[PDB]
RNA sequence: GGGGCAUUCGUAUUGCGCCGCUAGAGGUGAAAUUCUUGGACCGGCGCAAGACGGACCAGAGCGAAAGCAUUUGCCAAGAAUGUUUUCAUUAAUCAAGAACGAAAGUCGGAGGUUCGAAGACGAUCAGAUACCGUCGUAGUUCCGACCAUAAACGAUGCCGACCGGCGAUGCGGCGGCGUUAUUCCCAUGACCCGCCGGGCAGCUUCCGGGAAACCAAAGUCUUUGGGUUCCGGGGGGAGUAUGGUUGC
C-alpha cells in the first residue's frame, strides 16, 4: 500500500483556454505562503471581467488603477485565507475553491467579476519528514 | 442651418454650449452658502472649489477637492446663492 | 540593375580607388 | 404579367372592400404622457377618450453592439 | 496650442460680464487688503492666495473689489517676493530634474524634458528683463 | 498479471505524441514513470514519407492495445502532444487515427487531455526573418 | 497608387508594434497586419465520436476542445486560401463572411 | 505598454545527474548529411544557464520622433479636463548652434540559451557559388565609448480661422429614470441615456477641389495675398569626381 501527500493543485488545459476572452481584461495574482505546520506555497489567482447584462458596450475593460485594487484585494485574501490554516484545513478550503467564491464577493465593489478561480498552487519547501503526520493524514 | 438668429439663441441651447464658446462668456460655477448640523454660523463656498475648507466654527470639514465640483459632507446642506 | 546593389557595387569601387 | 380580366375582377372588389365599423375607431386610445402634453399644448387637453398610461421605468432601447 | 507639446488644450477661466460686487458680499476693500496682507505673511503665492480667498471668504475676484491685483497690492506696500512666482516655480522644476538627472545618467527623457524647461526659463527671463523687473546682469545657474 | 476484481478497470496514462514527420504512442502506469510499451509509425512502415500516415498510427495503436491487454490494463487516459515549443500547437495527422485504434480495440477511454509544450515569451523560431521560401 | 487607405494594416496614431511569427512559414509579421485564426475544434471529429462513446467508463461525459490561434503572413494567408483577392468595391466590405 | 533604477514571477528552449522501456529517432515534395544497444527519440523527478514576456492585445493607449506590455516599490516628468486663481503680450516659425535617434556596424570589459552573416557539408540542378536540410564563427544579450543612417512613411512641415451630417471609441468634467455590490439611507464603484472639451480613427455626402486614384482636407486657386521654415525645375551622367569638414 502507497502513501501519497498534496504536492500542487493544476487547472486543465481546455477550461483555461475557454476562460480567456477577446474583449475583457485578464487579472492574474500569484502570491508565496507558509502554512503554520510548516510548508511553504506559491498560489497563482486568475480572475476576469464581467459583461453586464444590460450592457451595450462591446469591451468591458477596467482601468489600471481598478486592476491593481483587484490583485491588491485578490492577494490579501489568498495570503489571509492560506497563512493562519494547515494542509489539513487548506486542501479542504481548495476543494470547492472557497478561496475564489470569497474573491468574487469582495472584489464586486471595485468591479465585477466572472470567473476566478485558484489557477495553480505548488510546493515550494517541505519539512524534515516523520511517518506520524503522514499516518494522521490517512488516519 | 440656414435660418438661426444668432443673435437670440434659445436659452437651454445657450446653457448646453460650451462656457468659452457662447455668444456672451459666462461661467457655470456659482456661490452656495453652507448649513453645518453642529454649529449656527453660516459660511459661503465656491461651487469648483479646490481646498478643504473648514468652519472655525466647530473646527469640521465642509467640502472635498475632486476632480470637478467639490463634495459637500453628509448632514452640511447647500443652498445657492442670487 | 537593383538600386541598392548599385549603391553596393559603388562602394566597393570607392573603397579600391581611396586604396 | 397575365392580364386574365376575370381576376381583375375579384381583384378589384378586394381593392373596393371595407369593414362597416371603421378600423381608427378604438373604445380608449392608450397613449404614452408626452403625446397627451404635446396634445394639451396645441389645446386637446380636454379630450376623454384618451387613455394616459404610465411611462417604461427602464432606460434601454439600442441594439447591443458587439 | 502648448509652447513644447502638441496638444491644442482649451481649458481656462470664463470670468462673468457683471463686474459689479454681489450685494451678499460683506466684506469691504480694506476688510479684503488687510485679509490679503495677514495671508502674505505666512508665506504663500498671489495663485495661492487668490484660490484660498475665492474658496474660503467668498471674494469672486479680487481686482474687482478692490480696484487692484495681489503682485500690485504686495508691490504697492512691499511684500512682493524677489522673483516672479512663474519663474520661481520653473527654477525649482528644473532644480528638481536636474536633482533626479544627476543619479540617472541613461534617462534620456528626463534630459530632453529639462532642455524644454531651460528654454521656459531664458524665454521668461529675457521678457522680464525687457520690462526691468529683474537686473540686466541676471543668469541662470 | 495485476491480483484485480474482473468488474474494477486497471487504469494507465497514454501519451500521444502526433508531429508532422511521426507519431508516438507510448503507455506507462498512472505516475508516468513506469512505462508499459512504446511504437511508432517507423516500426510498422518501412517508408520516410509514411512514418507519420493515419495507417501507419492506427496500425501503432492496434499494436500496444494488443500487448496491453496482456499486462491487464483495461483503461487508458488519453494526453494528446503537438510539437508545442516555438514550432506548430495543432496535432498531427496520426492522432485521431491512432485514437480510434485504440477506442475500436476494446480499450476503454478515460479522461482525454491536450499537453502541449505551450510557451510565454519563446526564443528565435527555426526560420529566418523572412522565413521558409518553400 | 494607394491601394488600401490603411496600407492593409491596423496601426493608427502608433509608432512602432512588436512583430511575430507566421504559424506556417515562420516569417517575422508585423502583429497589427497579420491575418489571425482563432480555430475552437473538437479533439475527435463527429465521424469519429460515435466510437469514444461506448468505449468511455463515465456517462455524459462532455469532450475536451483544442483552443489554438494561428497567425498566418499575407504569402501564406493567400496560398492556404484562408484569405483570397476581392474586387476593388467589395475590398472596403470589412464583415467577417457568415457561417 | 510614457522614462530611469531596484525587486519578483511565468512557462518554453538547451545542457546535465538519476530512473523505466526500448530500436529506431531528426528532417524533407522525396532524400541524405547527422544522433543512436558505450543505450538515442519518448515518459517521470530534480538541478543550472541565458534569452523572451504568449493567449488577454483592439484600426485601443502613451511618447518630440525612434519607440514603449510579467508583479511590486522608489525617483522626477507629461497631455487633457476642472477653476468668478495669478503674471499681462511674455507669441508663431526658424540660418548659426544644440538634445535624442530602429536595425546593422567598430572599440574595450561580462556572459554565451536560442537563432545565425562568413564558412563546412548533404540535397535539387545542364550548372546553384542560392532557394530546401544538418552543423557553425562574428553577431544576437548586458555595462561603458563611438557611428547619425531606414519605404526613419500618413511617401502628406508647423501655428491660426472658416466650411456638412452620422454612429462608435479613449481620458476628464456636467446633468438624469432604473438595475445591481459595499447589508439598509445617502456616497462611491459596475451598467444605462444625453451633453461639453481635447485625442485614435471610421462611415456617408454633387461643400469644394484634383490629371485622375482619391481627399472633410490634398477644400476655402485666374472670384489668384493669414504668418513663417526647408525644398523641386525633362531623363541619364550621379549623390559620381574633386575640395573641405566629422570619424579608430
Ligand atoms: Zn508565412
Amino acid at each position: 500500500n502507497c502513501l501519497t501527500n498534496f504536492h500542487g493543485m493544476d487547472l486543465t488545459r481546455d477550461k483555461m483556454c475557454s476562460m480567456v476572452k477577446k474583449w475583457q481584461t485578464m487579472i492574474e495574482a500569484h502570491v508565496d505562503v507558509k502554512t503554520t505546520d510548516g510548508y511553504l506555497l506559491r498560489l497563482f489567482c486568475v480572475g476576469f471581467t464581467k459583461k453586464r447584462n444590460n450592457q451595450i458596450r462591446k469591451t468591458s475593460y477596467a482601468q489600471h488603477q481598478q486592476v491593481r485594487q483587484i490583485r491588491k484585494k485578490m492577494m490579501e485574501i489568498m495570503t489571509r485565507e492560506v497563512q493562519t490554516n494547515d494542509l489539513k484545513e487548506v486542501v479542504n478550503k481548495l476543494i470547492p475553491d472557497s478561496i475564489g467564491k470569497d474573491i468574487e464577493k469582495a472584489c464586486q465593489s471595485i468591479y465585477p467579476l466572472h470567473d476566478v478561480f485558484v489557477r495553480k498552487v505548488k510546493m515550494l519547501k517541505k519539512p524534515k519528514f516523520e511517518l506520524g503526520k503522514l499516518m494522521e493524514l490517512h488516519g | 442651418p440656414l435660418a438661426k438668429d444668432l443673435l437670440h439663441p434659445s436659452p437651454e441651447e445657450e446653457k448646453r454650449k460650451h462656457k468659452k464658446k457662447r455668444l456672451v462668456q459666462s461661467p457655470n460655477s456659482y456661490f452656495m452658502d453652507v448649513k453645518c448640523p453642529g454649529c449656527y454660523k453660516i459660511t459661503t463656498v465656491f461651487s469648483h472649489a479646490q481646498t478643504v475648507v473648514l468652519c472655525v466654527g466647530c473646527s469640521t470639514v465642509l467640502c472635498q477637492p475632486t476632480g470637478g465640483k467639490a463634495r459637500l459632507t453628509e448632514g452640511c446642506s447647500f443652498r445657492r446663492k442670487q | 540593375m537593383r538600386a541598392k546593389w548599385r549603391k553596393k557595387r559603388m562602394r566597393r569601387l570607392k573603397r579600391k580607388r581611396r586604396k | 404579367g397575365i392580364s386574365i380580366k376575370l381576376q381583375e375582377e375579384e381583384r378589384e372588389r378586394r381593392d373596393n372592400y371595407v369593414p362597416e365599423v371603421s378600423a381608427l375607431d378604438q373604445e380608449i386610445i392608450e397613449v404614452d404622457p408626452d403625446t397627451k402634453e404635446m396634445l394639451k399644448l396645441l389645446d386637446f387637453g380636454s379630450l376623454s377618450n384618451l387613455q394616459v398610461t404610465q411611462p417604461t421605468v427602464g432606460m434601454n432601447f439600442k441594439t447591443p453592439r458587439g | 496650442g502648448r509652447m513644447h507639446a502638441p496638444g491644442k488644450g482649451l481649458s481656462q477661466s470664463a470670468l462673468p460680464y457683471r463686474r459689479s460686487v454681489p450685494t451678499w458680499l460683506k466684506l469691504t476693500s480694506d476688510d479684503v487688503k488687510e485679509q490679503i496682507y495677514k495671508l502674505a505673511k505666512k508665506g504663500l503665492t498671489p495663485s495661492q492666495i487668490g484660490v484660498i480667498l475665492r474658496d474660503s471668504h467668498g471674494v469672486a475676484q479680487v481686482r474687482f473689489v478692490t480696484g487692484n491685483k495681489i503682485l500690485r497690492i504686495l508691490k504697492s506696500k512691499g511684500l512682493a517676493p524677489d522673483l516672479p512666482e512663474d519663474l520661481y516655480h520653473l527654477i525649482k522644476k528644473a532644480v528638481a530634474v536636474r536633482k533626479h538627472l544627476e543619479r540617472n545618467r541613461k534617462d534620456k527623457d528626463a534630459k530632453f524634458r529639462l532642455i524644454l524647461i531651460e528654454s521656459r526659463i531664458h524665454r521668461l527671463a529675457r521678457y522680464y528683463k525687457t520690462k526691468r523687473v529683474l537686473p540686466p546682469n541676471w543668469k541662470y545657474e | 498479471g495485476p491480483q484485480v476484481a474482473e468488474g474494477e478497470n486497471v487504469f494507465g496514462v497514454c501519451h500521444i505524441f502526433a508531429s508532422f514527420n511521426d507519431t508516438f504512442v507510448h503507455v506507462t502506469d498512472l505516475s508516468g514513470k513506469e512505462t508499459i510499451c512504446r511504437v511508432t509509425g517507423g516500426m510498422k512502415v518501412k517508408a520516410d514519407r509514411d512514418e507519420s500516415s493515419p495507417y501507419a498510427a492506427m496500425l501503432a495503436a492496434q499494436d500496444v492495445a494488443q500487448r496491453c491487454k496482456e499486462l491487464g490494463i483495461t483503461a487508458l487516459h488519453i494526453k494528446l502532444r503537438a510539437t508545442g515549443g516555438n514550432r506548430t500547437k495543432t496535432p498531427g495527422p496520426g492522432a485521431q487515427s491512432a485514437l480510434r485504434a485504440l477506442a475500436r480495440s476494446g480499450m476503454k477511454i478515460g479522461r482525454i487531455e491536450d499537453v502541449t509544450p505551450i510557451p510565454s515569451d519563446s526564443t528565435r523560431r527555426k526560420g529566418g526573418r523572412r522565413g521558409r521560401r518553400l | 497608387t494607394k491601394k488600401r487607405r490603411n496600407n492593409g494594416r491596423a496601426k493608427k496614431g502608433r509608432g512602432h508594434v512588436q512583430p511575430i511569427r507566421c504559424t506556417n512559414c515562420a516569417r517575422c509579421v508585423p502583429k497589427d497586419k497579420a491575418i489571425k485564426k482563432f480555430v475552437i475544434r473538437n479533439i475527435v471529429e463527429a465521424a469519429a465520436v460515435r466510437d469514444i462513446s461506448e468505449a468511455s467508463v463515465f456517462d455524459a461525459y462532455v469532450l475536451p476542445k483544442l483552443y489554438v490561434k494561428l497567425h498566418y503572413c499575407v504569402s501564406c494567408a493567400i496560398h492556404s486560401k484562408v484569405v483570397r483577392n476581392r474586387s476593388r468595391e467589395a475590398r472596403k466590405d470589412r464583415t467577417p463572411p457568415p457561417r
